[PDB]
């Protein structure tokens, strides 16, 4: 179906008819918005090859990416898959102090700073993965790791330290 | 008796024009407060905006 915004749908259209057998299976990803939003730098560092092969083989296949993709597609399925079981299973409260914060706080990365910098610490002692942001200017603090947020609600507390690894 | 002024007359009364000048009022340091305003607030807008366009990075 098209991807224009509606403004006039009274309806919702399902069909249950399944892929063929001939297409391999795959479990679809079980994960909300927030919980995806607080793993998806874990994502990002362990699935980057996988996220860009995949997005390059629909580059490279104009007006036919959605099939002769669905191998690669499955692929990234499974390592966001291995990330959030892994997660799942090394550091769930801390997982869930932070995605729940994130809901709490409209999703908005700022302002659950502490809960972060705590799963950032399980998540490098565990699985050694770390969050990495691209192009951040030289000549400041990293913003994910500055102790103070102008645009969060409520100040962070003093003794909630950021998650520099190697320290 | 009548009423009669005091044996040595009333006091003198101000009638003469009392509007005398204040510094809260004067424009020299009013420009210089009002140039410091500005000042500060471009020195927070542009450490506001940084790390307002930061987050957006991080976001994305
Ligand atoms: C607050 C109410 C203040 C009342 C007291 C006062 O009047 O302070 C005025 C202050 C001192 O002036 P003063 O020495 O008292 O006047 C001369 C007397 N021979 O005079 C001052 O210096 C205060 C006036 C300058 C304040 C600058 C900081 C605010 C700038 C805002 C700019 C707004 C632009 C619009
Ligand atoms: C309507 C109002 C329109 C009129 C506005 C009138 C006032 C305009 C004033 C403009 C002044 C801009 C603010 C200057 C400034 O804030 O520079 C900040 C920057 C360093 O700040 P930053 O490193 O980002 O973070 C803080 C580090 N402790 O410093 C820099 O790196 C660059 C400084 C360049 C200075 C150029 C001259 C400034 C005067």
């Amino acid at each position: 179906m098209a991807t224009r915004k509606p403004a006039f749908n009274q309806h919702v259209l399902l069909d249950t008819t399944p892929l063929p057998d001939s297409i391999p299976k795959v479990k679809e990803i079980g994960a909300s918005s927030a919980p995806l939003l607080s793993a998806s730098f874990f994502i990002g560092a362990r699935c980057k090859d996988y996220n860009d092969d995949y997005m390059q083989c629909k580059n490279e296949n104009p007006g036919r990416g959605e099939f002769e993709c669905l191998k690669e597609g499955r692929r990234v399925t499974r390592c966001a898959r291995s990330v959030l079981k892994d997660i799942n299973t090394h550091c769930l409260e801390q997982f869930r102090a932070h995605w729940q914060c994130l809901d709490n706080n409209n999703q908005q990365l700022w302002q659950c700073r502490p809960a972060e910098w705590k799963l950032n610490k399980c998540v490098y002692e565990n699985l050694k993965l770390e969050k990495v942001i691209p192009d951040q200017p030289k000549n400041s603090t990293p913003v994910h790791l500055r102790q103070r947020q102008i645009f969060a609600h409520h100040a962070i507390p003093p003794w909630e330290r950021p998650f520099i690894p190697g320290q | 008796p009548q009423d009669m002024p005091p044996p040595g007359g009333y006091e003198a009364v101000q009638y003469k024009r009392n509007l005398p000048s204040r510094g809260l009022f004067r424009p020299r340091p009013l420009l210089a407060g009002a140039a410091v305003l500005m000042l500060y607030g471009w020195y927070k807008l542009v450490k506001g905006i940084r790390e307002q366009n930061e987050l957006a990075r991080e976001k994305m």
